[PDB]
């Protein structure tokens, strides 16, 4: 759950 | 082959009292007039004292009797004591050495020693480390630290370009500064990236390494 | 207190293109028993402390640039910058040592003249660290441009900002934007933007994110 870190 | 170094500087409360020192090496000490020369925080300089061969001293009006130019042929050194302070007096201050052999000429200059002369006390810095194509880039942030000068550097001081340190904006008597630098995709994770921090008043040196954002909740 | 003076504080050159500074005094600096003039130049490259450019009103300094030259006497000298560099971006001052309460002129800085570009934009959500110990903080970076004006943003009101000193090798500036927060403020909300608006972008570019606990 980090929505996206690339 | 001419090296000057300043020292000693950093912050005092208005009233007090600081003797900057100014290390030379690479000619006879003696035989060269220098000086002391502040950058106000406008960017305008500002000449406070010059001393001769024959250590005669002089001094620019604001700061007479307070300010004190005095030299050491025996070890090389220049001080500059520097008490009963004012606001004024919060400016970048270098040492310099006479350009020839006759006169206090600005010629070499050391690489400035800084004095901030407020109330504030000295507190630490906080370092946050930052992190999210083809090529990406970090970042770091360094909140809540009172002297000016710090010292923010990446991998030891290792990283070539890249790297944009912006300059330190205090608000409310706190210094905030931040710093960016850009490598490859698949330059990072592979390879360590660390954010060091040095900020020499309340002695700390501080590393914080850079490591993607974690998929954990609650 | 003998008062130095520079003409045009600011300045605006392109690469290759002529230069001159201009230095008033109050005072003649030309003593007739040596027929010289106290009169020096330096440059300051940004965050570097200055070095001495000209001296004797004339002499350049042992290793500068020969594309300086400094001429006038007495009352009224001059910097000459035939073609200029990009590695030249400063500020000049010039300092009198014909008196003491020694004096530098107020200083004339000198942008440079670029193609315009566009700047690379990178959001970064508060740390993991910053939160925990209360208050949390975004930031986005705005990297290498030519100009330097530019509007970078939805209620902005305690933000803050700061910008490079352009770059003397290629000729750019960037910018910082630390909007600042507490912890439970920053879990409220969701709408984290970061838009440009340069003299190449009426049309924007931008760079968001939505909240990583969503």
């Amino acid at each position: 759950p980090i929505y996206d870190i690339n | 082959e001419v090296q000057l170094q300043e020292s000693g500087g950093g912050l005092v409360k208005p009233g007090g009292s600081l003797k900057l020192s100014c290390a030379a090496s690479g000619f006879t000490f003696s035989t060269y007039a220098m000086s002391w020369v502040r950058q106000t925080p406008e960017k305008r300089l500002e000449w406070v004292a010059s001393i001769s061969t024959g250590d005669n001293t002089y001094y620019t009006d604001s700061v007479r009797g307070r300010f004190t130019i005095s030299r050491d042929n025996a070890r090389n050194i220049l001080y500059l004591q520097m008490s009963s302070l004012r606001s004024e007096d919060t400016a970048m201050y270098f040492c310099t050495r006479g350009r020839g052999d006759r006169g206090d000429l600005f010629g070499y200059w050391g690489q400035g020693t800084l004095v901030t002369v407020s109330s504030a006390k000295t507190t630490a810095p906080s370092v946050y480390p930052l992190a999210p194509g083809s090529s990406v880039t970090l970042g770091c942030l360094v909140k809540g630290y009172f002297p000016e000068p710090v010292t923010l550097t990446w991998n030891s001081g290792s990283l070539s370009s890249g790297v944009h340190t912006f300059p330190a904006v205090l608000q409310s008597d706190l210094y905030t500064l931040s710093s960016s630098v850009t490598v490859t995709s698949s330059t990072w994770p592979s390879q360590s990236i660390t954010c060091n921090v040095a900020h020499p008043a309340s002695s700390t040196k501080v590393d914080k390494k850079i490591e993607p954002r974690g998929p954990t909740i609650k | 207190d003998i008062v130095m003076s520079q003409s045009p504080s600011s300045l605006a050159v392109s690469v290759g293109e002529k230069v001159t500074m201009s230095c008033k005094s109050s005072q003649s600096l030309l003593y007739r028993g040596n027929q010289m003039n106290y009169l020096a130049w330096y440059q300051q490259k940004p965050g570097q402390s200055p070095k001495l450019l000209i001296y004797w009103a004339s002499t350049r300094e042992s290793g500068v640039p020969d594309r300086f030259t400094g001429s006038g006497s007495g009352t009224e000298f001059t910097l000459t910058i035939s073609s200029v560099k990009a590695e030249d971006l400063t500020v000049y001052y010039c300092q009198q040592y014909y008196t003491y309460p020694r004096t530098f002129g107020g200083g004339t800085k000198l942008e440079i003249k670029r193609a315009d570009a566009a700047p690379t934009v990178s959001i970064f959500p508060p740390s993991s660290e910053q939160l925990t110990s209360g208050g949390a903080s975004v930031v986005c970076f705005l990297n290498n441009f030519y100009p330097k004006d530019i509007n970078v943003k939805e209620r902005q009101n305690g933000v803050l900002n700061s910008w490079t000193d352009q770059d003397s090798k290629d000729s750019t500036y960037s910018m910082s934007s630390t909007l600042t927060l507490t912890k439970d403020e920053y879990e409220r909300h969701n709408s984290y933007t970061c838009e440009a608006t340069h003299k190449t972008s009426t049309s924007p570019i931008v760079k968001s994110f939505n909240r990583g606990e969503c």
